[PDB]
C-alpha cells in the first residue's frame, strides 16, 4: 500500500508543477526526468505524524494521532489513525 | 452576583430553586453562579438551612402533570428513603428525581426518565444511579393507603 | 408592568411619557349599587384636548 | 400464547377441591376435555416445540416454591400430558441436578403420607423413561407459593412453646 | 485516634535566583512542556521523586506532586541541577512549602446534614456544586473535604503538624456524628 | 438463604454479547485489537485464499451509483483546477516581489490568462468531464471521503470504469441487437466478447454482451434427460438426503448444465421411487 | 419548560472551549514585531490601535511600549487621536 | 384584542435582522395564553381565582407566550434554524367573565362555588386587588 | 508545514532537487515552490488516500512539548497494524498539528 | 461439581463434567431407570407385587391404583380453551388466506435435520453406547460468510457424545475453509487442484475456559495457541494463566467448562467459531444409539448460494479480482461463462485479471 501511496503522491506533484515548469521556461523532459530520479531514488526508527489528542493520565499516556510515515525497521509504514498507549 | 442573590433569597424564603433553574434563567453558567453563591455567604456573613429533598417536590410535580396524590406519593417516598440512608451523599435532586419516576411509574400517569431529567435537570444516567439504590425498597416507602393501576409489586 | 402600570394608574403611554400620558381611562370599579356598576362599564369619556 | 393461563386455570381447579385424589384430576382431565389440548393441525416441528413448552411449564409448576397440593396436581399434569401426546418420539420432561434431591424428597413424603395416587404417578412415569436426565432446566445460550412463616411458626411449635413455658 | 493523615501531596517554591528563558529549556530539557498560549511556564517531570515543576521566566519554581517534605526538597534541587546543566546560573534559595494536602479514612459512615446543621458557622455543604462537606478549621488555617463515606481530605496546611492537630481537632465531631 | 438469593438478584441487575466475541474471540479491553495473526494464516494468504469478507459481496445502491457520478465529477473538477490554481498562486507570489514595473504588468497580464483558463475549466461540460471509462481517476480517495469505507477503492474503480460509466449503453436491449449479438458471436466464436462488443457497434462492454447472449442462449442446459444422467441424480439425492428434505441446489453442481427446477421436476414426476 | 435546568449555556461551553482553543496572545521578539508593523506601514498610512493589534497579534500593553519607542499619535480633528506608524 | 390584535401585533412585527460577519435573525409567528396563574413564593404556579386576586392584592394576569424562530448564518453555506417554542414574555391582565377568564362558560352554580356573584356582570381587570373598568 | 520533508519520500526528493541545482537544470526558486507543492500533496494524499489504523503499546521514555511540536521518545514498542505486529527496540514519534 | 448459574438464566458456574456424570449415574444406580432398551395378563402380577413393594402397599391396593391410573388424531376441535381457541383462529385464519398450507421448506428442513437420527440402531451392537454417556448439545457459531451474520449469528448443532475423545468433533465439524483451494489459476484453469486446505493446514485448537487444547495430532500440525499466549504474556491484556494440551489425550469427560458461555474453536489459521455448549444431559433410549457417527449434526443454517454474475442458472466455480470485463472487481463466475470470457482458443487469459477457485459456502457446509 506504500509504495502505491508514494506513486500516487509524486504523479500529483508532478501534475502540479507541470505548470510552473512549463512558464518558468523549462521544457517538459526536465520534468520527465525528475519524476524517473525521484521515483528510482525511492528505492533509527521516526515517526513523523500529527497528534489529535496527547491524554496524560497520573502516569499512562494515551496517543491519538490523526495522521502518520512511521519508518520501523528501517521499512515505511503509513497510517491515518493511531490509538496509542504508553506508561511513562 | 444578581443571580446569587437570586438563588440565596429563594433559599431563603422556603422556595428554593437548583443552581441549574438559576443558570436557565440568567446569562451565565452555573460555576459562576455557585461560586457568587460562595462568595456572598462568606462576605454577607449569613448562611442558609440546608435544602431538603421535599422543597423541590411541589414545582417539580407542579410543572409536570402528575396529580396531588402522585405529588404526595413522591414525597413520602424521597422523605422515607433519605431517612433509611438508601440514598447516601447523593444530591436531594436526584433523589427527588427518582421517587418522582417511581410515583409515575407506579401511578396510571407515566413519565419516562428523560421528562423528569428534563424538568428536574438531573441526567437521566443519575436518575438510574440513584433510582437503584432505593429499587428493592419500593413498597415499604410508598403510602400504605396509596391507589394505583399499575402495581408497585412490579416496576421497571 | 407596561400593561399593569396603565391600568393601574390610568396612564397611558409609558411611565416616563407621562407628560402626554391620557389620564382617567382605567378607573376603580364603582361598586356603591349594582346600577353604578353597570353604569360605570358602559360609561363614554368625551376627551376635550 | 395461553397455555400457561389453561395450566393455571386446571391447577387452580384441582387446588380448590383440596383432595390429592387422581380421581379428581382425572374427572377435571375428563370434564375441561384437557387432553384436546394438543389437539390441533399442525406440523411435527411446532407440535413438539409445544409439547416441550407444557411438559416445561409443567415441571416448573411441580417443583417448588409452590404448595404442596399444587406440586401434585402439577405432577398429575405432567403424567397426563406426557401420556397424551401426538408426537410419535414423545417428548421427555427435563430434569437438573440440583431439582433431583427436592423431587426425590417430594415422593418420599407423599409415599410416607399414604398418598399412593401421586407416588405411583411419578412411579409410573419413571419407568417408562419419561425423564431427559439434563444439566440445568433449559438450554442456555448466548400463584401459591410457599411461605416460610409456616416453616419457623405453626400450631404444634407454639402449642410445644406454651407447654415448655 | 490512633490513625493519622497520610500526605499525598506537597506544594513547594524556590527561587532560581535568575531570568530563564523558558523557550531554550522546553527545547533542551528531557521531560519539559511549554505552551506559550496555554500557560506561560515550563512544565518538567522526573521519575524519582516523582514530582512535576512550573518554572516560570522570572526564575521562580513550583514544586507539586511530593509525599514528603525531604521528597520535595530533593525533586526541587533536582530541577535546580537540570536547569544549572543547561547553562543557567541557577541557585537554590528561598525554598518554601506552600500546601500540604492529605488524605484520612475514619472508617466509618458520617451523617454531613447534622454536620452542617450544628456548625453551620465553619462547614459549607452544598450537594448541587459539591457532594463533600467542606469544614473551614479555624485553629489552622486548614479545610477539610469530609465525605458520606468517611474519607476526609485535609488541605492548605504549610507545615505536617497542623495538618496532624487538625484532624485531631475533626475527628470527634464525626465520631459525635458517626451514621 | 434469603441473602444468597438477594445477592443473586443484585448480579443478575450487575448481569450482562455473542458479539464480542465473534471474530477475534481474544481482543483487547483497552485498543480491542486481537492477537497478530498466526504463521498459517500469513501462509494462507500467501497461496492467495480468499477470506470470507473478502468474498463478501454487496448489490450497488442507485444512491450509491449517484454518489459515484458526483464523486468522479468532484474528483476531475479538483484535478484539473489545482494545477491552474497554482500557477494562478506562483503568478501572484512573482507579483509581490518583481521590483519592476512592465514586467509587473506583463505578469498580471499571465494572471488574466491564468483567471481565464480557471473559468473555463470551472463551466466545462459533464460530458467531457466524465471522461472516457479508461482514465486513472483518485478512486481511493473516493472510497474514504465520498464513501465513508463501505467500498474499497478497486471495486469502486471496477464499477466505474466497467458498467457504470455513461460511456457503457445501459439502455434496454432491442430485437435487431440481439440478433446482431447472436450473429457475431455464433460467426467470431463465444470467446472473444471483447471483439463481439468492440464489433457491435453500440457502446457495451463485453459483460453486458456475454450475460444478454447466455440470457437468451438454448444450449445452457442439456434440454435432455440420459440414462447416465437418471443414475447419477439418483445417486446424488440418495448421497444428499437427510429425509423429506431434498436441497436440489446442492444436487446441480455435481450435474452438468442442469438447474434445480429441472432436477426437482425429474425427481418428483420420472425418478420418484414411488 | 421555559428556563428548562441547565447546567451550561450551548454558547457558554462553546465560548470557553473557543477561549482555550485560540489562547491568549504571546509576546513576540521586538524585531520580529517591529518588521511586521513596518511592512503593514506601506499599504495604509495611520492605524488604530485596536486594528493594528490584529494585524500584529500582540498584547496591548507590550505593542504599545513598542510603538512608543518608535511610533508617535498625532492628535487628528476628524474622528480623534490616532497613531501615526511613522516616527517622524 | 387577545385572540386578534395580539397575535397580529407580533405578527406585524417586523423580523430582527442583527449583523457581527455572522447574521442572526428573530421571527415570532404564535402567540399562547395560559389562565390567569399566581406563583407562590416557592414558585409553584396554581390557577388565580379572581376573588383571591382581590383578597391578596394580586393582577389578575394570564402569562403570554410567543413561538420565536432563530435563523443564524455565518457565511459558510450552512444555515442553522432554532425555534424556541413558547417563549415566555410577559403577563396580559385579564378582563373577568371573558374568553380567556377562569370564569367563563361556568354556570351560575359553579359561580357560587368560587364566592362569585353570578349578577356580577365581569368587563373589568383586578390589578393589585383593584377591580379597574376601562373607560371608553 | 516542514514536518514531512524528513521520511524517505521527503528526504528523496530533497537530495533530487539539489541534484537538478547541481546540474544547472532547475533554478531554486522552482525548487522551493516544488517543496511546498509536494508539502501539500503529500498532506492531502496522507488524510485522503489512507484509511487503516494502527495502535502501538510502549514504556515512553521521554517527551517533550514546544511551538506546537511533541518529541516522544518510547523504548521496547510493539506496532499493530491491520494485522500483522512490528517489535522495535526504540522509536521516536514526532508529531505537530 | 453441581451445575448452577453463575448469571441469572445466562451462564452456569465452572463444573467437571466427569464430577456430573458420576453424580447423575450414582443417583440413577441400579433403580432401573438408565436402559436404553426398547419398550417391551401375567406381567400384571409382577407389576403389582413391584409396585406393592416400592410403595409399600398391598396386592389389591397395588392393583386398584395400577387399574384406576390408566391412560386417560381427530381432526375437529369444539369446547375449545383459551389456547385451543388462540390455536383455532390461527387456523382459520391461515386457512383464508393460504392456498397450499404445506410445510416450508425451511420448516421440513428444520424436522428432517433434527429428527434425521432418532432410535436408530447399530448395526454391529459393538458400538452400542453404555447406559449414560453423557451427550453434549454444542453449538458451532457459523463464519461471519454474509454480511448480516454479524446481526444475527447462525449456528449448527452438534450431540457430541461424553467420554468422547476430542479431536473426532475437530473432524466432524463442516466447515467450508477447509475445502479452500490455494493459488491462482489465471493463467490456465486446467492445473491440477492443490491439496485442499484440509490438508495443506492441519493445525487447530479448542479453548474452553483459559485452556488451549491443540490439534498437535499430525506433524503438519503445530501450535497456534502459541501466538496468542505470546501476546498475552506482553505487556498486559488481562488474560492470563493460559494452559496447553494435546487435545488427544483429554475427552469432553475430563473437561472443565460452563453452559451457554461462548468459548473458541480455531482452525486454519484464523478461520474462529463460538463454541457454546446448550445443555448436557444423559443418553435416552428414543435417540441415536450409535457411536460410529454419534457426532451428529442436527441442525445447519442452511446458507445461501453464490450465483454466477453473468447467468443466474449456476454457481461461482470461479472468483475473479482485479477483472478487466467485470462490472464488481470481486465477481463470480462458472467454469462455463469463465471459459468463454477469459480465455480465447487455448487458455491464454484475455485482458488482466486474478482468478481463483471458489467452493460455495452454501453447497459444502
Ligand atoms: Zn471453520
Ligand atoms: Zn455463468
Amino acid at each position: 500500500t506504500v509504495p502505491k501511496l508514494y506513486r500516487s503522491v509524486i504523479e500529483d506533484v508532478i501534475n502540479d508543477v507541470r505548470d510552473i515548469f512549463l512558464d518558468d521556461g523549462v521544457d517538459e523532459q526536465v520534468l520527465m526526468e525528475l519524476k524517473t530520479l525521484w521515483e528510482n531514488k525511492l528505492m533509527e526508527n521516526v515517526v513523523v505524524c500529527q497528534y489529535d489528542k496527547i491524554h496524560r493520565s497520573k502516569n499512562k499516556w494515551k496517543f491519538h494521532l490523526k495522521d502518520g510515515i512511521m519508518n520501523l525497521n528501517g521499512r515505511d509504514y503509513i497510517f491515518s489513525k493511531a490509538i496509542g498507549d504508553a506508561e511513562w | 452576583i444578581a443571580s446569587a442573590c437570586l438563588y440565596i433569597a429563594c433559599r431563603q424564603e422556603g422556595v428554593p430553586r437548583t443552581f441549574k433553574e438559576i443558570c436557565a434563567v440568567s446569562r451565565i453558567s452555573k460555576k459562576e453562579i455557585g461560586r457568587c453563591f460562595k462568595l456572598i455567604l462568606k462576605a454577607l456573613e449569613t448562611s442558609v438551612d440546608l435544602i431538603t429533598t421535599g422543597d423541590f417536590m411541589s414545582r417539580f410535580c407542579s410543572n409536570l402533570c402528575l396529580p396531588k396524590q402522585v405529588q404526595m406519593a413522591a414525597t413520602h417516598i424521597a422523605r422515607k428513603a433519605v431517612e433509611l440512608d438508601l440514598v447516601p451523599g447523593r444530591s436531594p435532586i436526584s433523589v427527588a428525581a427518582a421517587a418522582i419516576y417511581m410515583a409515575s411509574q407506579a401511578s396510571a400517569e407515566k413519565r419516562t426518565q428523560k421528562e423528569i431529567g428534563d424538568i428536574a435537570g438531573v441526567a437521566d444516567v443519575t436518575i438510574r444511579q440513584s433510582y437503584r439504590l432505593i429499587y428493592p425498597r419500593a413498597p415499604d416507602l410508598f403510602p400504605t393507603d396509596f391507589k394505583f393501576d399499575t402495581p408497585v409489586d412490579k416496576l421497571p | 408592568d407596561g400593561l399593569k402600570y396603565s391600568l393601574a394608574t390610568g396612564n397611558w403611554g409609558d411611565q416616563k411619557k407621562a407628560h402626554q400620558a391620557r389620564a382617567g381611562v382605567s378607573q376603580v370599579l364603582n361598586r356603591l349599587t349594582f346600577a353604578s356598576t353597570l353604569s360605570h362599564l358602559r360609561r363614554l369619556n368625551s376627551p376635550i384636548g | 400464547p395461553g397455555l400457561q393461563t389453561d395450566c393455571e386455570a386446571l391447577l387452580s381447579r384441582f387446588q380448590e377441591t383440596d383432595s390429592v385424589r387422581f380421581e379428581d384430576f382425572t374427572e377435571l382431565w375428563r370434564n375441561m376435555k384437557f387432553g384436546t389440548i394438543f389437539c390441533g393441525r399442525m406440523r411435527n416441528l411446532e407440535k413438539n416445540m409445544f409439547t416441550k413448552e407444557a411438559l416445561a411449564l409443567a415441571w416448573r409448576y411441580f417443583l417448588p416454591p409452590y404448595t404442596f397440593q399444587i406440586r401434585v396436581g402439577a405432577l398429575y399434569l405432567l403424567y397426563g400430558l406426557y401420556n397424551t401426546q401426538l408426537c410419535q418420539p414423545k417428548q421427555k420432561i427435563r430434569v437438573a441436578l440440583k431439582d433431583w434431591d427436592e423431587v426425590l424428597k417430594f415422593q418420599q413424603d407423599l409415599v410416607n403420607a399414604q398418598h399412593f395416587d401421586a407416588a405411583y404417578i411419578f412411579r409410573k412415569l419413571r419407568l417408562d423413561r419419561a425423564f431427559h436426565f439434563t444439566a440445568m432446566p433449559k438450554l442456555l445460550s448466548y400463584k401459591d407459593p410457599s411461605d416460610r412463616v409456616m416453616k419457623l411458626i405453626t400450631s404444634d411449635v407454639l402449642e410445644e412453646m406454651l407447654n415448655v413455658h | 485516634s490512633g490513625i493519622v493523615p497520610q500526605l499525598q501531596n506537597i506544594v513547594s517554591t524556590v527561587n532560581l535566583g535568575c531570568k530563564l528563558d523558558l523557550k531554550t529549556i522546553a527545547l533542551r530539557a528531557r521531560n519539559a512542556e511549554y505552551n506559550p498560549k496555554r500557560f506561560a511556564a515550563v512544565i518538567m517531570r522526573i521519575r524519582e521523586p516523582r514530582t512535576t515543576a512550573l518554572i516560570f521566566s522570572s526564575g521562580k519554581m513550583v514544586c507539586t506532586g511530593a509525599k514528603s517534605e525531604e521528597q520535595s526538597r530533593l525533586a526541587a534541587r533536582k530541577y535546580a541541577r537540570v536547569v544549572q546543566k543547561l547553562g543557567f546560573p541557577a541557585k537554590f534559595l528561598d525554598f518554601k512549602i506552600q500546601n500540604m494536602v492529605g488524605s484520612c479514612d475514619v472508617k466509618f459512615p458520617i451523617r454531613l446534614e447534622g454536620l452542617v446543621l450544628t456548625h453551620q458557622q465553619f462547614s459549607s455543604y452544598e450537594p448541587e456544586l459539591f457532594p463533600g462537606l467542606i469544614y473551614r478549621m479555624i485553629k489552622p488555617r486548614i479545610v477539610l473535604l469530609i465525605f458520606v463515606s468517611g474519607k476526609v481530605v485535609l488541605t492548605g496546611a504549610k507545615v505536617r503538624a497542623e495538618i496532624y492537630e487538625a484532624f485531631e481537632n475533626i475527628y470527634p465531631i464525626l465520631k459525635g456524628f458517626r451514621k | 438463604q434469603n441473602r444468597e438469593q438477594q445477592e443473586e438478584l443484585m448480579r443478575d441487575l450487575a448481569g450482562s454479547y455473542m458479539g464480542h466475541f465473534m471474530k477475534p474471540y481474544f481482543k483487547d479491553k483497552v485498543t480491542g485489537v486481537g492477537p497478530p495473526a498466526n504463521e498459517d494464516t500469513r501462509e494462507k494468504a500467501a497461496q492467495g485464499i480468499k477470506a470470507f469478507e473478502e468474498l463478501l459481496v454487496t448489490k450497488w445502491k442507485n444512491w450509491e451509483k449517484a454518489l459515484l457520478r458526483k464523486s468522479v465529477v468532484s474528483d476531475r473538477l479538483q484535478r484539473l483546477l489545482q494545477p491552474k490554481l497554482l500557477k494562478l498562486e506562483y503568478l501572484h507570489q512573482k507579483q509581490s516581489k518583481v521590483s519592476s514595473e512592465l514586467e509587473r504588468q506583463a505578469l498580471e497580464k499571465q494572471g488574466r490568462e491564468a483567471e481565464k483558463e480557471i473559468q473555463d475549466i470551472n463551466q466545462l461540460p459533464e460530458e467531457a468531464l466524465l471522461g472516457n471509462r479508461l482514465d486513472s481517476h483518485d478512486w481511493e480517495k473516493i472510497s474514504n471521503i465520498n464513501f465513508e469505507g463501505s467500498r474499497s477503492a478497486e471495486e469502486i474503480r471496477k464499477f466505474w470504469q466497467n458498467s457504470e460509466h455513461p460511456s457503457i449503453n445501459k439502455q434496454e436491449w432491442s430485437r435487431e441487437e440481439e440478433e446482431r449479438l447472436q450473429a457475431i458471436a455464433a460467426a467470431h466464436g463465444h470467446l472473444e466478447w471483447q471483439k463481439i462488443a468492440e464489433e457491435l457497434g453500440t457502446s457495451r462492454s463485453a459483460f453486458q454482451c456475454l450475460q444478454k447472449f447466455q440470457q437468451h442462449n438454448k444450449a445452457l442446459k442439456r434440454k435432455e434427460w440420459t440414462e447416465e444422467e437418471d443414475r447419477m441424480l439418483t445417486q446424488l439425492v440418495q448421497e444428499m438426503r437427510v429425509g423429506s428434505h431434498i436441497p436440489y441446489r446442492r444436487i446441480v453442481y455435481y450435474m452438468e448444465g442442469r438447474d434445480s427446477m429441472q432436477l426437482i421436476y425429474r425427481w418428483t414426476k420420472s425418478l420418484d421411487p414411488g | 419548560t421555559n428556563y428548562k435546568p441547565v447546567a451550561n449555556h450551548q454558547y457558554n461551553i462553546e465560548y470557553e472551549r473557543k477561549k482555550k482553543e485560540d489562547g491568549k496572545r504571546a509576546r513576540a521578539d521586538k524585531q520580529h514585531v517591529l518588521d511586521m508593523l513596518f511592512s503593514a506601514f506601506e499599504k495604509h498610512q495611520y492605524y488604530n490601535l485596536k486594528d493594528l493589534v490584529d494585524i500584529t497579534k500582540q498584547p496591548v500593553v507590550y505593542l504599545k511600549e513598542i510603538l512608543k519607542e518608535i511610533g508617535v499619535q498625532n492628535v487628528k480633528g476628524i474622528h480623534k487621536n490616532t497613531w501615526e506608524l511613522k516616527p517622524e | 384584542f387577545i385572540q386578534m390584535s395580539v397575535q397580529r401585533i407580533v405578527e406585524d412585527a417586523p423580523p430582527i435582522d442583527l449583523q457581527a460577519p455572522p447574521r442572526y435573525l428573530l421571527k415570532f409567528e404564535q402567540i399562547y395564553l395560559s389562565k390567569p396563574t399566581h406563583w407562590e413564593r416557592d414558585g409553584a404556579p396554581s390557577p388565580m381565582m379572581p376573588n383571591e386576586a382581590r383578597l391578596r392584592n394580586l393582577t389578575y394576569s394570564a402569562p403570554l407566550y410567543v413561538d420565536i424562530t432563530k435563523t443564524v448564518i455565518k457565511e459558510g453555506e450552512e444555515q442553522l434554524q432554532t425555534q424556541h417554542q413558547k417563549t415566555f414574555i410577559g403577563k396580559i391582565p385579564i378582563m373577568l367573565r371573558s374568553t380567556y377568564c377562569l370564569l367563563n362558560g361556568l354556570t351560575d352554580r359553579d359561580l357560587c362555588e368560587l364566592n362569585e356573584c353570578p349578577l356580577d356582570p365581569g368587563g373589568y381587570f383586578i390589578i393589585n386587588g383593584s377591580e379597574k373598568v376601562l373607560i371608553a | 508545514y516542514q514536518l514531512y520533508r524528513n521520511t524517505t519520500l521527503g528526504n528523496s526528493l530533497q537530495e533530487s532537487l539539489d541534484e537538478l541545482i547541481q546540474s544547472q537544470q532547475i533554478t531554486p526558486q522552482l525548487a522551493l515552490q516544488v517543496l511546498l507543492q509536494f508539502d501539500k500533496a503529500i498532506n492531502a494524499a496522507l488524510a485522503q488516500r489512507v484509511r487503516n489504523r494502527v495502535n502501538f503499546r510502549g514504556s515512553l521514555n521521554t517527551y517533550r512539548f514546544c511551538d506546537n511540536v511533541w518529541t516522544f521518545v518510547l523504548n521496547d514498542v510493539e506496532f499493530r497494524e491491520v494485522t500483522e505486529l512490528i517489535k522495535v527496540d526504540k522509536v521516536k514519534i514526532v508529531a505537530c498539528d | 461439581n453441581f451445575p448452577e448459574y453463575e448469571l441469572p438464566e445466562l451462564n452456569t458456574r465452572a463444573f467437571h463434567v466427569g464430577a456430573f456424570g458420576e453424580l447423575w449415574r450414582g443417583r440413577l444406580r441400579g433403580a432401573g431407570d438408565l436402559s436404553l432398551r426398547e419398550p417391551p395378563a401375567a406381567d400384571s402380577d409382577r407389576e403389582d407385587a413391584a409396585v406393592a413393594r416400592d410403595l409399600d402397599c398391598s396386592l389389591e391396593a397395588a392393583a386398584e391404583l395400577r387399574a384406576v391410573c390408566g391412560l386417560d388424531e381427530v381432526i375437529p376441535e369444539n369446547t375449545d380453551l383459551v389456547t385451543l381457541g388462540v390455536r383455532k383462529r390461527f387456523l382459520e385464519h391461515r386457512e383464508e388466506t393460504i392456498t397450499i398450507d404445506r410445510a416450508c421448506r425451511q420448516e421440513t428442513f428444520v424436522y428432517e435435520m433434527e429428527s434425521h437420527a432418532i432410535g436408530k440402531k447399530p448395526e454391529n451392537s459393538a458400538d452400542m453406547i453404555e447406559e449414560g454417556e453423557l451427550i453434549l448439545s454444542v453449538n458451532i457459531l457459523y463464519p461471519v460468510i454474509f454480511h448480516k451474520h454479524k446481526e444475527h449469528k447462525p449456528y449448527q448443532t452438534m450431540l457430541v457424545l461424553g467420554s468422547q475423545k476430542l479431536t473426532q468433533l475437530r473432524d466432524s465439524i463442516r466447515c467450508v475453509s477447509d475445502l479452500q483451494i490455494g493459488g491462482e489459476f489465471s493463467n490456465t484453469p486446467d492445473q491440477a487442484p492443490e491439496h485442499i486446505s484440509k490438508d495443506l493446514y492441519k493445525s487447530a485448537f479448542f479453548y474452553f475456559e483459559g485452556t488451549f487444547y491443540n490439534d498437535k495430532r499430525y506433524p503438519e500440525c503445530r501450535d497456534l495457541s502459541r501466538t496468542i499466549i505470546e501476546w498475552s504474556e506482553s505487556h498486559d491484556r488481562g488474560y492470563g494463566k493460559f494452559q496447553t494440551a494435546r487435545m488427544e489425550d483429554f475427552t469432553f469427560n475430563d473437561l472443565c467448562i460452563k453452559l451457554g458461555f461462548p468459548y473458541l474453536y480455531c482452525h486454519q489459521g484464523d478461520c474462529e467459531h463460538v463454541i457454546v455448549i446448550t445443555d448436557i444431559r444423559l443418553v435416552h433410549h428414543d435417540d441415536c444409539l450409535d457411536r460410529t457417527l454419534y457426532p451428529l449434526l442436527i441442525k445447519k443454517h442452511w446458507l445461501w448460494t453464490r450465483k454466477c454474475f453473468v447467468c443466474k442458472m449456476y454457481t461461482a466455480r470461479w472468483v475473479t479480482n482485479n477483472d478487466s470485463f467485470a462490472p464488481e472487481d470481486p465477481c463470480f463466475f462458472c467454469d462455463v461463462c469463465f471459459r468463454m470470457l477469459h480465455y480465447d482458443s487455448e487458455g491464454n487469459k484475455l485482458g488482466e485479471f486474478l482468478a481463483y477457485p471458489y467452493v460455495d459456502p452454501g453447497t459444502f457446509n
